[PDB]
């Protein structure tokens, strides 16, 4: 990753160098010189990577290499904010470019002869599945005959990524399997485990919290909500090292009354120990010779759908498929990476020459999965190898959240925005330009698409965490980390920190919260070069407002988000003299009942995400006075002057995100009605009035004006009877997702069918729990021509629609 | 004195937040955050005629912020104190009393002050507060009509709630006693379920919430209470005695004398097919009573058929 280095610090200072606040002095010249070199390292970084391993006198080298860029960092950023005399900054530079010298002059002895990835701006989701069927229904039919043992164990037995966890999820997700059994449990088990959320993790879909105490009460309710029900129980890769937690749960689970337990594992020799009468074990296979080409090509070229087009690459693309031998992932990531080039005859057969080289030590079978990723990870864009190396800190199996990457990806500047392409869009086109080359699998979605959660494959993350320890980026067991983090509850550890530390995320798996003391989170302010102070689910033991005093002496932050933090009333008093801070996320933290007047100061942040803050009381008169940020969330105007109005939301135009929080109707005033019409750049409003008194804010939600060219909006409570004479086609045309929640809403009105020959262009449709509307269905869709989906979630009265129980249960209905 | 207001505003809000991340993953409804001066300006020290009901833990106050009115639940200090797996209980209450929120039959949480020992709930101000033991809010003056479709209306609106309690999520809910306290009635008389801190043989099931509710459905239809006895030792069935009456005296006492101004053309018919529909509902074997789910169906096929 020292060209994933290299191309941070050349546009740190391309926007230094021409930011002319500093027209002609001493460390300019002495810096040209420095990003002439560096665009010179660049016609031969790559292969140094590529020959990391195999020389020990190159890997020193690049090591020095990568080492000093970060110090060329810390004066670099710290000569950005000065505009002062610091003669002790330009004669250590002049060190660290000296010394460079000795840095690629034994490099180019050895060797001896941008950052815009275009293959990432359609996402694909490559998300199908071949050859499976019959080894699909063998073991559907299996299940269907449950009940004529006493209890089943399914035992799934492969090597690593062979498709086994694919297989499960196509049974234990499939609709005449769903008819058979009631409930049914899908956990995963690791080495990292801890053996009662286990049992909290099976009880999670099963009804009630685990309160910390004996094991009995854990069994009980687990034998009470599956007292003889046809469950299904799914515990993933199970490990052997203290298996023996399998017999205190074999011995308290109920027999006799049909159901079944799928175990999946990699060793052989632990299927014995499942005792679950070899017949019924599974092992999945190798893919055939034709198949995997089939799921090649369905990756590999995706824009034609599958089909090799250009006959002069059907040779090499057979050939490169015949050495990986037909296991799942490895031709899918040799085939993601395939799709990022997919024209030149030379291109491939450099690739593939490369991957027939890389390989050709192994004396095993999982290294060629590892040696497949390390050419997945060597041949990836530059800025990307950093943006995966972020994703090795995240514990075993964990489900990740997309903001939490995405506003960590622009904060320690990973991410590039230049020319308009703003800097929320630029920080997930990075990463559908990772989902694309199948080293990150989405698991959530919305109706409307977009991605919430995330994780990746297990053995993707054995190769970061190995790519990653050699490089000091990760491995907290240990000191010598750029960027650390602190998962559940480890300050018994107590990790000392010092002056590289530029990060620091805290990762739950979604239901835990690693608390921690006032020992160690005074010592984050002791660091003097942080970046992302990302410190989500926390329970601490005095208020924030007293920890965090010290942010004088921070002055690099580019994102704080304290977001489910419960001890904070007031940010501290010291962000007063805080400069970049391009994010403040304090999303959820609902007793924090003042926002400090300070961020009308800084003109450089992008996201202020303060979203369901119940207790807020309005955003300090002067956000006018930022005309960069984008995602504007949980806004609550004031009331005469406590804070800003809708009238200042009128020279935002940067913004694409906005949430309102609309609670009486004397926030909206009446002249000012024309705000929300000019904002060029909007796509996604959202209208959360859930508390809600006056009768005025109905006859002023419905005089608000979206502008022209809306993408998408949402209404969360709205506690109106009728629609609000804006929801009409003509006056939002290019709508493509709407979705409405809970309320008092009973009929739309006449414009909102919009019955001209004009139409809706509405691709996605949600109509969650609203317990009073009337609307036909042949009616939407005359009205509404290409629907695709229809969520209705809890809405009756609504019986027309061709979903199964409308009123009581979601559906999706899928169009023809 | 005010350092004991934060020692337990840190203890009740580590606890208050350990238990919303682990049963919603942190994301939630809006709760206000209220200072405890005003909800003791707010019921006078909760010392007046503001209380509506009461119950062992907890007693409910009629509440008064700003040209907006609340409903303020408190809860009892030395009845919880000494008995953990209560206080967790306590907790339980206030969680998902701010899941259930959104949807429109369970009353909005907005907001809870914390400062408190054990805190203090706050609601929406539903102005005809608890429906007493037989049916009807009590009035601001003393007694109340209650038309057999606002009845009808209201017997549905409850099914329709407890099976949000039992498939909406991906987990069930086991409200344990469903009975007329604790269903209060908005403006438009919409029900609204609350106080569900039970949520918990010596095993309660899925079926043990539909028992309670043949009885709920029932008692609104009568009107006579669910300790049914005129001078006859105090305490008999009113469930056996509606099967008697059935059996015998034939769908003649079943409707109360407050709605014997219901004559319009059959009118009956309807009411034959919800007694019916609520002694199923109430039988023995487990595995022969209806599922909830089908309740809320047959109800609205009942009120449509007009
Ligand atoms: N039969 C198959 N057809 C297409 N893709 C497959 C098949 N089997 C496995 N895969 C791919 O393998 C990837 C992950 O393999 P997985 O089953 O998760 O390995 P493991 O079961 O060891 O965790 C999935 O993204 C899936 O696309």
């Amino acid at each position: 990753m020292v060209d994933a280095v290299v191309t941070v610090f050349l546009e740190k200072t391309l926007n230094i160098l021409e930011e002319k606040g500093r027209t002609v002095s001493d460390y300019r010249k002495q810096l040209e010189d420095l990003q002439s070199e560096l665009k010179y390292m660049q016609s031969f970084l790559k292969d140094a990577e590529r020959q990391k391993r195999t020389n020990e006198t190159l890997r020193t080298l690049v090591a020095d290499l990568r080492e000093l860029v970060y110090e060329a960092e810390d004066i670099l950023v710290d000569c950005q904010l000065a505009d002062g005399d610091d003669g002790n900054e330009q004669r250590s530079s002049n060190a660290w470019l000296s010394r460079l010298h000795p840095a690629r002059v034994p490099l180019q002895y050895k060797k001896s002869k941008n950052g815009t990835d275009r293959w990432s701006s359609p996402v694909y989701d490559h998300t199908q599945v071949v050859g499976l069927e019959g080894d699909k229904r063998k073991i559907k039919e299996w299940l269907f005959r449950s009940n004529d043992s006493q209890l089943l164990i399914m035992a799934f037995v492969g090597m690593g990524g062979l498709g086994k966890t694919t297989i499960a999820q196509e049974v234990f997700n499939d609709k005449e399997i769903e008819h058979r059994f009631e409930r049914r449990i899908w956990v995963s088990v690791s080495q990292t485990f801890t053996e009662e959320q286990i049992m909290r993790s099976i009880l999670r879909n099963l009804g009630d919290a685990s309160v910390g105490d004996d094991i009995g009460t854990l069994l009980r309710k687990i034998q009470q909500y599956l007292l003889g029900k046809r469950y299904l129980i799914v515990m993933d890769d199970v490990w052997d090292k203290n298996l023996s937690w399998w017999d205190k749960i074999y011995q308290g689970l109920p027999r006799g009354q049909g159901g079944s337990v799928i175990v999946t594992t990699r060793s052989e020799s632990v299927a014995k120990r499942v005792q679950a009468r070899d017949d019924k074990t599974h092992r999945p296979e190798l893919l055939s010779p034709d198949n995997s080409w089939l799921l090649f090509c369905n990756v590999a070229f995706a824009a034609n759908d599958g089909t090799c087009e250009r006959p002069e690459l059907e040779d090499v693309g057979k050939e490169i498929v015949t050495k990986c031998k037909g296991l799942p992932l490895t031709i899918k990531a040799v085939g993601g990476l395939l799709l990022c080039k997919d024209h030149v005859y030379h291109e491939w057969r450099r690739i593939a020459e490369h991957f027939q080289d890389e390989l050709r030590g192994n004396t095993s079978e999982t290294d060629n999965v590892m040696s497949s990723l390390q050419l997945s990870y060597d041949e990836l864009p530059s800025h990307l190898k950093s943006c995966i190396l972020t994703l090795s800190l995240y514990p075993e199996d964990c489900v990740i959240p997309k903001q939490q990457l995405v506003h960590g990806w622009i904060g320690e500047g990973f991410v590039m925005w230049r020319n308009g392409r703003s800097a929320t869009e630029s920080g997930e086109d990075c990463f559908s330009g990772l989902t694309n080359r199948c080293l990150i699998e989405v698991v959530d979605k919305t109706y409307s698409g977009t991605i919430i959660t995330c994780k990746i494959h297990d053995m993707v993350r054995d190769l970061v965490i190995d790519i990653a320890k050699k490089d000091s980026f990760s491995n907290p067991e240990g000191l010598n980390c750029r960027h650390l983090g602190i998962s559940g509850n480890f300050d018994e550890k107590q990790i000392k920190v010092n002056h590289k530390l530029r990060g620091v995320v805290s990762t739950t798996k979604t239901g835990e919260v690693n608390k921690l003391n006032s020992d160690l989170a005074k010592k984050f302010t002791d660091c003097k070069y942080l970046r992302v102070l990302d410190i989500s689910k926390s329970i601490f033991d005095a208020p924030l407002s007293e920890i965090l005093d010290e942010i004088a002496s921070l002055q690099h932050l580019a994102c704080l988000s304290l977001s489910n933090t419960h001890p904070l009333i007031q940010f501290p008093r010291s962000m007063e003299d805080l400069h970049n801070l391009q994010i403040l996320d304090a999303s959820y933290c609902q007793n924090l009942k003042q926002l400090q007047p300070c961020i009308v100061l800084f003109k450089k942040l992008l996201v202020l995400d303060m979203t369901n803050c119940g207790s807020l009381e309005c955003f300090p008169k002067g956000i006018g006075s930022l005309v960069k940020l984008e995602v504007l969330l949980g806004f609550k105007p004031a009331r005469s002057n406590n804070g800003c109005k809708l009238s200042e939301v009128k020279n935002l135009t940067n913004l694409r995100k906005l949430g309102l929080s609309l609670t009486r109707g004397d926030q909206i005033e009446e002249e000012e009605l024309d705000s929300l019409i000019n904002l060029s750049k909007l796509m996604s409003i959202s209208i959360n009035c859930y508390d809600s008194y006056g009768d005025d804010l109905i006859t002023k939600i419905d005089a608000l004006t979206p502008p022209h060219q809306l993408h998408e909006l949402s209404l969360q409570f709205y506690p109106g009877k009728s629609s609000p004479s804006w929801l009409s086609p003509h006056k939002l045309p290019m709508l493509r997702y709407m979705s409405i929640c809970s309320g008092n809403l009973v009929k739309m009105q006449e414009p909102f069918w919009g019955n001209e020959n004009t139409h809706w262009r509405i691709e996605g449709l949600m109509l969650s729990s609203l317990s009073d509307l009337d609307m036909d269905w042949e009616v939407l869709q005359q009205s509404m021509p290409y629907l695709r989906t229809v969520t209705a979630n809890w809405c009756p009265e609504l019986e027309s629609f061709a979903i199964e129980d409308v009123g009581f249960r979601g559906g999706v209905w899928m169009k023809t | 004195e005010k350092d004991k207001a934060k020692r337990w505003f840190l203890d009740n809000g580590s606890i208050f937040l350990r238990e919303l991340v682990a049963d919603c993953n942190g994301k939630s409804i809006p709760i206000r955050s209220f200072s405890p001066e005003q909800i003791l300006k707010a019921t006078n020290n909760f010392d007046s005629s503001c209380f509506v009901s009461q119950d062992v833990y907890y007693k409910w106050y009629r509440g008064e912020i700003e040209d907006r009115s609340y409903m303020i639940k408190r809860f009892s200090e030395d009845e919880i104190t000494g008995k953990r797996h209560r206080v967790k209980e306590v907790y339980n209450d206030i969680v998902l009393s701010a899941r259930m929120s959104n949807h429109s039959n369970f009353l909005q949480l907005l907001g809870c002050c914390l400062e408190f020992p054990f805190p203090v709930l706050v609601f929406e101000f539903a102005e005809h507060g608890a429906m007493n033991q037989r049916g009807g809010v009590i009035v601001n003056g003393e007694e109340s009509l209650l038309p057999w479709s606002v009845r009808l209306k209201i017997g549905k609106e409850i099914a329709n709630a407890v099976t949000y309690l039992h498939t909406a999520f991906p987990k069930i809910i086991i409200h344990r006693d469903v009975k007329p306290m604790h269903v209060f009635l908005d403006k438009n008389w919409t029900a609204k379920l609350s106080d569900l801190s039970f949520s918990i043989t010596c095993f309660v099931t899925e079926y043990t919430d539909v028992y309670s509710f043949g009885i709920c459905l029932l008692v609104i239809i009568t009107g006579k209470p669910a300790i049914m006895t005129i001078s006859d030792g105090d305490l008999q069935g009113i469930l056996s005695l509606v099967r008697e009456l059935c059996e015998n005296g034939k769908l003649d006492e079943v409707i109360d004398p407050r709605l014997m101004k219901d004559i319009t053309s059959g009118q009956r018919l309807q009411v034959e097919a919800c007694v019916v529909l609520a002694l199923r509902c109430c039988k023995e074997r487990d595995e022969d009573r209806p599922k909830m789910i089908q309740v809320a169906k047959e109800l609205k096929q009942i009120e449509a058929s007009l």
